[PDB]
RNA sequence: CGCGACCUCAGAUCAGACGUGGCGACCCGCUGAAUUUAAGCAUAUUAGUCAGCGGAGGAAAAGAAACUAACCAGGAUUCCCUCAGUAACGGCGAGUGAACAGGGAAGAGCCCAGCGCCGAAUCCCCGCCCCGCGGCGGGGCGCGGGAAAUGUGGCGUACGGA
């Protein structure tokens, strides 16, 4: 059957893993019937087998991570795999809040002379 | 050389595979404008270096 | 307070004071690696004017530079050319030494960042100098706004570029009569801007 | 003798196959690749061949991780996103 | 206390081991030689067959990063048989042929037809 | 070689000099880049002047331009103490000013 | 000697993080010629030029006078026109060669050490609570640990300041 992505997201973890096996069996003869000589719709199918393969592997590496980064959602310290990958150099800058601090010294200055809306006449 | 090792061996075994020819149907497609494999070496001819 | 009282006295180096002090810690010096860290400064005065305080991220290396001019790398006189370039031995470096002590620093220790340099003391063929070296990713640099211009990454490899306090004095910039040559970016920005020719759509 | 018939004792070679390159200029008695420096941390290049520098560039290989780069370039590095489903 | 030797050698200073605070990976890595990517198909060549009515045994195709002793359980697990020993080589082609001696109890016709070679 | 009757030139062209040619076909597209900026300034400070903050009546150095009034850099404290208005606020409300300058008249 | 501080100096697969390399059109810091010209050639010129080395950024550098000027004075840095092929340098030969002022584009100022006052009034890490959590952020609690009196934080920088 046309094996689909949205309804192996809700079957268990060890039913994939019962699923994935199958297609691994089911996979093994196919290319034995490609050296054996067998029919040539039986070899268009092993294209579907390696993509449905592909299917059921990515949900087991898909629902395996939302449930690493959930129980790492409260704490401090996370893997590198769930920290944000994105452009070294802008990892390294600062936070959002530590460029917003002020000095004592310079929120003296805006308090007692704030910059002014006014405009001139002609 | 009998003597082999395994990096040369496989370098070897991509060479040998590439001397194939091209397939019959290649021709048969819409915008192809190969008429032959021009990649291919002969051992007396080109000697693939090393 | 008690910092000014070490101004002057470091202004004394010809007293019997400090020249007893200027030959132990140059032995001293002299007998250790010629590149390691001091856990403290030596002239705490000195570094306070230079902008090192005393909390944690503020790192202090002390190096030495051998002492002497520059000759030319060459094979036994290998100047084949015109009789001007054949001076070998009376070259001079166009930089300082104190500006050759921030850049073996800074090259060590990749990770932090080189702030200022100070003079501790000197031999016949050695200048001994303290580089003050600043982590960027300590929470009380990184935290704190007066110092976070560190963290940037323009500020990447100062010394390297000659934009610390040692490296600007071989630059030869800065206002007057007598930096004309270095008017705009630096000295090559002149020689650039003075070397091309406008050639308008209209002329 | 020192023409044809010196050629018959060539059966030693000298460079091999490099392994940062690819290219087949590793010296094995220097133990040095002169064609890109492999024991030197730095990949050897110089501005008196430009020729030999767009040979190798930025540009010439796959950019197998550089080419994702520019596109999630456009799109200010969004992360943890998804589109919304139906 | 007492300078026996006249040599000074850097004390035993206590060490610790790892207890990091996360784990560097989030999760491990995943088997990608199983079973199945270890055996990929074996070979109906003239000589094949030759060598299996004859010296009782399995030729395969497998992987070149496989062991003997990983083929010897691959076989093993895949078709529920055992195996007396494996021999192996790389062929000029690229990939690894093995020679699978199977146990005089078991006839390696008979696993031939379950498995479709013939 | 000159000819029979000309000048004596240098023309200083001994150097690389076409390496370092600077085209002006950016000009026309510079024009509407600084046209564009300057509209976005004024929209962003749409009460107060394009403009910006006053300058000071100043007279010229140089005794060939001596004669002549330009528009300064700031006005000083001088300027200010006399006027009433603290040197810290004055800034808030357009009014250029530099410690530099002096008053000597 | 036992016991206990402190200073120097080591060991860590210690806890948490950082640097390496590539590109390098533009930029910064070094190093740096010879072809060529002078109808030769050696100073010069080519030329702070090619090549070589290191370091960044989206711009870099410079930058708010130990300035220019001698006027009735201007007033941070950068770029354009002009100054000007001028002052000036140069076997005063070939050749080289700025700067002030003026008109424009833009225009934003500031912070320390020191001087002193405030009972270290300061900061980092670890644990807990609450709330967002792909930039762990803030606030509260710590007879919890540490840094800091070999000086952190606030007022305060030449235009004066307490
Ligand atoms: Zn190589």
């Amino acid at each position: 059957a046309k094996i689909k992505a949205r309804d192996l997201r809700g079957k268990k973890k060890e039913e994939l893993l019962k699923q994935l096996d199958d297609l691994k069996v089911e996979l093994s003869q196919l290319r034995v019937a490609k050296v054996t000589g067998g029919a040539a719709s039986k070899l268009s199918k092993i294209r579907v087998v390696r993509k449905s393969i592909a299917r059921v592997l990515t949900v087991i590496n898909q629902t395996q991570k939302e449930n690493l980064r959930k129980f790492y959602k409260g704490k401090k310290y996370k893997p590198l795999d769930l920290r944000p990958k994105k452009t070294r150099a802008m990892r390294r800058r600062l936070n959002k809040h530590e460029e917003s601090l002020k000095t004592k010294k310079q929120q003296r200055k805006e308090r007692l002379y704030p910059l002014r809306k006014y405009a001139v006449k002609a | 050389s009998s003597h082999k090792t395994f990096r040369i061996k496989r370098f070897l075994a991509k060479k040998q595979k590439q001397n194939r020819p091209i397939p019959q149907w290649i021709w048969m497609k819409t915008g192809n404008k190969i008429r032959y494999n021009s990649k291919r070496r002969h051992w007396r001819r080109t000697k693939l270096g090393l | 307070g008690a910092y000014k009282y070490i101004q002057e006295l470091w202004r004394k180096k010809q007293s019997d004071v400090m020249r007893f002090l200027l030959r132990v810690r140059c032995w001293q010096y002299r007998q250790l690696s010629a590149l390691h860290r001091a856990p403290r400064p030596t002239r705490p005065d000195k570094a306070r004017r230079l902008g090192y305080k005393a909390k944690q991220g503020y790192v202090i290396y002390r190096i030495r530079v051998r002492r002497g001019g520059r000759k030319r790398p060459v094979p036994k006189g290998a100047t084949y050319g015109k009789p001007v370039h054949h001076g070998v031995n009376q070259l001079k470096f166009a930089r300082s030494l104190q500006s050759v002590a921030e850049e073996r620093a800074g090259r060590h220790c990749g990770a932090l960042r080189v702030l200022n340099s100070y003079w501790v003391g000197e031999d016949s063929t050695y200048k001994f100098f303290e580089v003050i070296l600043i982590d960027p990713f300590h929470k009380a640099i990184r935290r704190n706004p007066d110092t976070q211009w560190i963290t940037k990454p323009v500020h990447k490899h100062r010394e390297m570029r000659g934009l610390t306090s040692a490296g600007r004095k071989s630059r030869g910039l800065g206002k007057g009569h007598k930096f004309h040559h270095t008017i705009g970016g630096s000295r090559r920005a002149a020689w650039r801007r003075r070397n091309t020719l406008q050639l308008h759509r209209y002329r | 003798t020192k023409g044809t018939s010196s050629f018959g004792k060539r059966r030693n070679k000298t460079h091999t196959l490099c392994r940062r390159c690819g290219s087949k200029a590793y010296h094995l008695q220097k133990s040095t690749c002169g064609k890109c420096g492999y024991p030197a941390k730095r990949k050897r290049k110089y501005n008196w061949s430009a020729k030999a520098k767009r040979r190798n560039t930025t540009g010439t290989g796959r950019m197998r991780h550089l080419k994702i780069v520019y596109r999630r370039f456009r799109h200010g590095f969004r992360e943890g996103t998804t589109p919304k489903p139906k | 206390k007492i300078r026996t030797s006249p040599t000074f050698r850097r004390p035993k200073t206590l060490r610790l081991r790892r207890q990091p605070k996360y784990p560097r990976k989030s999760a491990p890595r995943r088997n990608k030689l199983d079973h199945y990517a270890i055996i990929k198909f074996p070979l109906t060549t003239e000589s094949a067959m030759k060598k299996i009515e004859d010296n009782n045994t399995l030729v395969f195709i497998v992987d070149v990063k496989a062991n003997k002793h990983q083929i010897k359980q691959a076989v093993k697990k895949l078709y529920d048989i055992d195996v007396a020993k494996v021999n192996t080589l790389i062929r000029p082609d690229g990939e690894k042929k093995a020679y699978v001696r199977l146990a005089p109890d078991y006839d390696a016709l008979d696993v031939a037809n379950k498995i479709g070679i013939i | 070689a000159p000819s029979r009757n000309g000048m004596i030139l240098k023309p200083h062209f001994h150097k690389d000099w076409q390496r370092r040619v600077a085209t002006w076909f950016n000009q026309p597209a510079r024009k509407i880049r600084r046209r564009k900026a300057r509209q976005a300034r004024a929209r962003r400070i749409a009460p107060r002047p394009a403009a910006g903050p006053i300058r000071p009546i100043v007279r010229c150095p140089t005794v060939r331009y001596h004669t002549k009034v330009r528009a300064g850099r700031g006005f000083s404290l001088e300027e200010l103490r006399v006027a009433g208005i603290h040197k810290k606020v004055a800034r808030t409300i357009g009014i250029s000013v530099d410690p530099r300058r002096r008053n000597k008249s």
